[PDB]
């Protein structure tokens, strides 16, 4: 039997719950792919299981060897897992008058 | 032409050259080799003491200089020296008759190259082994796929791949294949620098002139671009204490950093080395500090801080400006008059072209000080006759020193060029 | 007429203009309660000028 | 008082790297 | 004598013919001795022989 | 590091907890109308009441404080406590007492801003907690006595040291440490931010506007001795100045009009930037109020810069949008205006630029330089490219009547200036 509104209401006041004004305090806020590859890097498979830095690289106890796709996107994984990519690179890029004009001269005289 | 009765040991108050020193790791200890013209030396980071010397007088000077773990590798005439501590213990012999002009190490492949665009690539004899001593492979990029080449890199997480920045584009070769996987496209601007980006698969171009490039090699697509006009981009380097921030050191001896979320300039440090030696011939970011070394020709390594911010809210965006932190140096002028300083052979003093005299440490070098030029005031108190700004000196042709009464009155007399009168000094 | 002509000229056509001293711009701070900015900006111009 | 700006001494902690040697593999 | 130096302008002076000055100088305390212009008209000098440094 | 700045960084996490009863009581007394004791002796059910009475009557002076009535003000908000809940949800809230303080921030003279403001700094905590962008948001405000009363509650960050020095006084804090203050260089860059984030959310107002508009212009003024310094406070103050003329309020365009020429009359700035400054408020000239104060800012600016390329022509984009954004009957009921400032070079330049590019409108030219006075290498400047344009263009009765107000004031001039290109 699920439990009523009033309740519910009744509940949150008896119980002190903070949840609903955690959502509303969470929700209310200022309302006002590749260029080339390599075939023998896609043909090649290392070992795993023959260093500890490829041990931490794996992800199964059983599996010994894996292709080098699989291999270079644990590589990648980990060195995000390293470096975290910031918003500079992951969502900026550069590809009557203008009104920026006085800040494209400060970055570009000194 | 070797003696009997002396032997040449190491070289006191110089501490670059113009040569981009290299940075590594022992775990937490960090050592920076840096070229002394046939030699080089290995500096603490922490400290700045010094480490290690190259023993052997290599019998050229070493142009190309880098390091991993526990092995530097040095570029002289001709051969890669592979040492240990500055110990002389593997010769590299490449089979040309060129100069070996870059150098870098990734995994099993050595990669240096010599000055006809000819790329030597290495293979350890063992995956256990230490140093390259095995000649794998011999490349050469003729002048259709590009410039000259710039750099040799590598790029985190590229089996086998080697980054050759060359004057007119930047390729990738597989060393494993010995072929060529990727031609970049041609750039309208001379690439003068090149360093790997802390992200994943992007370097950036530093030019003859401003403007850095963040170029992508997976998109094959510079994805960003610095202007920073009338400058030639001597260094790149990235924080990665924690902070989207860029060091440029320009041959103007300028060093600029960016904040590159607000894409902003965070800050500017004029003249931190000196132009005519080349102003800004290295600059490097410690991994994972907020500190800065920054070598110039001028023979000056410096070691700046930044602080950490000071605004509660804010932080990146009021963050705090380098700090000066500590630094090492010389004379820039070979030294024209030397002298002993005490008994115990711990200090001498020296007298350069420069108008500049320092007090050079013998045991550790951490005592090497230019003497201070401020004067002390006049007994009578009346005007001192001269210009109002600031000037050094004339270059001292004859001196005499004793230290029968050391810190009691004036203990160095120096008679400087073309004066009718010998300057007094205070030890 | 040489170009030192022409120079000397243009020396005797720029003319004067009042400073910015450190001690000028004092009184703003005990005239700003309950002034229009265009009022404001115009004291700002004839303190100036 | 104007605002300090008290130097003081810096440490170099321990840095996380990347191996070189686990990017260049040999051959299968 | 009072170190004064009173700078007028010609063009209204010469029209005026009770001028107001340019400008009132007093930055010397002593006799003005030696008023001197460029040669272009940039820089006066004003130099006193009764004090030094002056 | 040592112990001793070890313990103190730890007891910087420990503030806002209350240990015991004293700390407790520390805490529950620091308030915001109140005294001590009945800080002490009144409770939280009391304030939160008061509380929720002033923030409805905030309610129906203006909506923006329904939300906050909603959220902030509940008695979930009465039984919650910060150091009991997690990071993301601490800095949610950081965020809402952000929002809840950027939209009280105009009306600081009011008792039930007062009310609503102590309720949430005896909950809350915000005078422990975010205690910079509270100074920024009543920072106008410092003859005030509940600005005082801020001060003598407040722990202050390490910046306000000269509210260090004026804390726990019976005086309101004064014009000269307000000027120090802004002259501090990273105070600025805390005011860049806030500055910043209400350009973005649009509550700005004329109080706070005209304090930190002439705290710039004190502190250029101050500074206006030392080059490197004014150097180095550029990109700050240009980049303020660049914001506020891109937000579309009329008294921000005036502030930042007024920023800029004090900037110029302080800095002889350089040619391409001041061009920038232009482009930028001609872009974003929009009222008449506006308008006229930007054309004083073009003559200001037009008449401070000096050097080689002193009265060169305005370019095709910036001059286009000169004659688009401005009438030509507009700016001569400007000279006629009996005040007549000093436009020399920019009525030459402006000429010159005319002269070039529209050739049409002679007669407008002919009243311009038969109302405002002219000097004599401009004259010079306008008669040589006046002569080329009559070289390469037909002779044109309009241009030959130009000529003979030169005969007629100074034929002189066009007989050297003949002499030396042509006949």
């Amino acid at each position: 039997p699920p439990p009523d509104e009033e309740e519910q209401l009744l509940a949150k006041f008896v119980f002190g719950d903070t949840t609903d004004l955690q959502e509303n305090l969470a929700k209310f806020n200022a309302d006002f792919e590749a260029a080339w590859i390599d075939s023998d890097d896609e043909k090649i498979k290392v070992p795993i299981l023959v260093t500890n830095k490829t041990k931490k690289l794996r992800t199964s106890y059983n599996e010994s060897k894996i292709n080098g796709v699989h291999y270079i996107n644990r590589l990648r994984s980990q060195f995000e897992k390293i470096y975290p990519r910031p918003k500079w690179v992951d969502d900026e890029s550069d590809s009557n008058g203008d009104i920026n004009a006085l800040t494209k001269i400060l970055s570009t005289t000194y | 032409k070797n003696s009997k009765i002396f032997s040449p040991f190491r070289i006191i108050g110089n501490v670059s050259n113009g040569v981009p020193f290299a940075t590594g790791t022992l775990g937490s200890t960090f050592y920076i080799v840096t070229c002394v013209g046939k030699t080089f030396q290995i500096y603490d980071a922490n400290t700045l003491h010094l480490l290690f010397v190259s023993e052997k007088e290599t019998p050229s000077s070493i142009v190309a200089l880098s390091a991993h773990f526990h092995y530097v590798y040095a570029a002289y005439e001709n051969k890669v020296g592979i040492y240990k501590r500055g110990i002389e213990e593997h010769l590299l012999e490449l089979e040309t008759d060129a100069n070996v002009e870059h150098l870098c190490i990734f995994g099993d492949y050595l990669c240096a190259s010599t000055d006809d665009n000819s790329i030597f690539i290495y293979k350890k004899s063992d995956p256990q082994d230490k140093y390259p001593s095995e000649f794998y492979t011999k490349l050469t990029v003729t002048e259709i796929q590009g410039g000259e080449i710039v750099s040799l890199q590598h790029l985190a997480t590229y089996l086998n791949k080697l980054t050759v920045v060359t004057k007119s584009n930047v390729l990738l070769f597989n060393v494993r294949t010995g072929k060529l996987v990727f031609t970049s496209n041609e750039f309208p601007d001379q690439i003068t620098t090149a360093e790997p980006a802390p992200v994943l698969d992007i370097i950036a171009l530093g030019t003859v002139t401003g403007e850095v490039i963040m170029f992508n090699m997976r998109k094959g697509k510079r994805i960003r671009t610095i202007k920073i006009p009338q400058s030639r981009i001597s260094s790149l380097s990235f924080r990665t204490d924690g902070s989207s921030h860029l060091s440029v050191g320009t041959s103007s001896g300028d060093l600029i950093f960016y904040d590159l979320d607000r894409r902003s300039r965070i800050h500017v440090l004029k003249n931190i080395h000196r132009e005519s030696y080349g102003g800004v011939t290295q600059a490097t970011f410690l991994n994972g500090q907020p500190i800065i070394v920054t070598s110039g020709g001028d023979n000056s390594l410096k070691e700046y801080v930044f602080d950490p911010s000071l605004s509660q809210g804010s932080g990146d965006v009021v963050v705090q400006p380098p700090r000066y932190l500590r630094s090492r140096g010389g004379h820039s002028q070979p030294p024209s008059y030397i002298a002993f300083a005490d008994s115990q052979s711990h200090f001498m003093l020296s007298a350069s072209k420069d108008r500049s005299l320092w007090s050079f440490s013998l045991r550790k070098d951490a005592q090497s000080q230019e003497m201070s030029q401020r004067l002390h005031k006049k007994q009578d108190g009346g005007r001192v006759g001269g210009s109002t700004i600031k000037s050094k000196f004339p270059e001292i042709v004859a001196l005499a020193i004793e230290n029968a009464r050391i810190g009691e009155w004036e203990n160095i007399i120096t008679a400087h060029k073309d004066e009718k009168f010998a300057r007094t000094w205070d030890m | 007429e040489d170009e030192e002509d022409i120079a000397l000229e243009f020396i005797n056509g720029e003319k004067k203009d009042k400073l910015v001293n450190m001690n000028s711009f004092t009184s703003m701070f005990d005239n700003i309660q309950n002034v229009q900015m265009d009022t404001f900006f115009d004291r700002v111009m004839k303190v100036l000028t | 008082p104007k605002v300090v700006r008290e130097a003081k001494k810096v440490e170099m902690t321990e840095a996380r790297a990347y191996n070189a040697d686990a990017d260049t593999a040999k051959a299968a | 004598e009072s170190g004064f130096v009173n700078l007028y302008d010609r063009n209204n002076a010469m029209t005026s013919s009770t001028p107001t000055p340019v400008a009132a100088l007093d930055q010397l305390t002593t006799t003005i001795s030696n008023l001197q212009f460029s040669p272009d008209g940039q820089i006066l000098c004003m130099a006193s022989r009764a004090v030094k440094d002056a | 590091s040592s112990l001793s700045d070890q313990l103190a960084q730890v007891a910087s996490n420990n503030a806002t907890v209350a240990l015991d009863r004293k700390r407790r009581q520390k805490l529950h007394s620091a308030s915001l109308i109140y005294n001590s004791k009945t800080a002490a002796t009144q409770d939280y059910d009391f304030i939160f009441e008061n509380a929720s009475k002033a923030l409805e009557e905030l309610s129906q002076i203006e909506p923006k404080f329904a939300i906050f009535s909603r959220t902030l003000f509940s008695e979930s908000s009465i039984s919650l406590d910060r150091n009991v809940q997690t990071k993301e949800e601490i800095k949610d809230l950081d965020n809402a007492i952000n929002a809840y303080l950027l939209l009280a921030s105009s009306k600081w003279y009011l008792a039930p801003t007062l009310h609503a403001t102590e309720w949430l700094v005896r909950r809350f905590q915000i005078h422990v907690k975010n205690t910079e962008m509270l100074l920024l948001s009543t920072l106008n405000y410092y003859q005030t006595p509940v600005f005082k009363r801020i001060l003598s509650i407040i722990k202050l960050p390490p910046l306000f040291n000269c509210l260090s020095n004026f804390v726990r006084s019976e005086k309101p804090p004064t014009a000269l440490t307000m000027i120090k203050l802004f002259n501090d260089m990273d105070f600025l860059k805390l005011y860049t931010s806030y500055l910043d984030q209400c350009i973005k959310h649009n509550a700005t107002y004329t109080n706070q506007l005209l304090f930190t508009t002439c705290c710039f212009i004190n502190v250029v003024a101050f500074n206006s001795n030392n080059d490197e310094k004014l150097n180095q406070l550029v990109p700050i103050l240009l980049e303020i100045s660049a914001k506020l003329l891109a937000s579309k309020s009329k008294d921000c365009q005036i502030a930042a009009h007024t920023i800029l020429v004090v900037f110029a009359t302080a800095l002889p700035l350089k040619k391409t930037i001041i061009l920038a400054a232009m482009e930028t408020i001609l872009s974003n000239l929009d009222a008449k109020e506006a308008k006229h104060s930007a054309l004083l800012t073009i003559c200001k600016l037009f008449q401070t810069l000096k050097g080689q390329g002193n009265v060169d022509q305005l370019p095709s984009k910036i001059f286009k949008l000169f004659d688009s954004k401005f009438d030509t009957v507009s700016i001569l009921t400007f000279l006629d205006k009996e005040d007549k400032p000093v436009c020399d070079k920019f009525i030459t330049s402006y000429t010159r630029s005319i002269a070039r590019y529209d050739r049409s409108k002679l007669n407008i030219i002919l009243s311009l330089l038969k109302k405002i006075r002219l000097e004599r290498y401009e004259v010079r400047l306008i008669i040589t490219d006046l002569i080329y344009l009559s070289e390469i263009l037909e002779d044109k009765s309009q241009l030959v009547e130009l000529f003979e107000y030169f005969i007629s004031i100074n034929e002189d001039l066009v007989l050297k200036c003949l002499k030396s290109l042509g006949l």
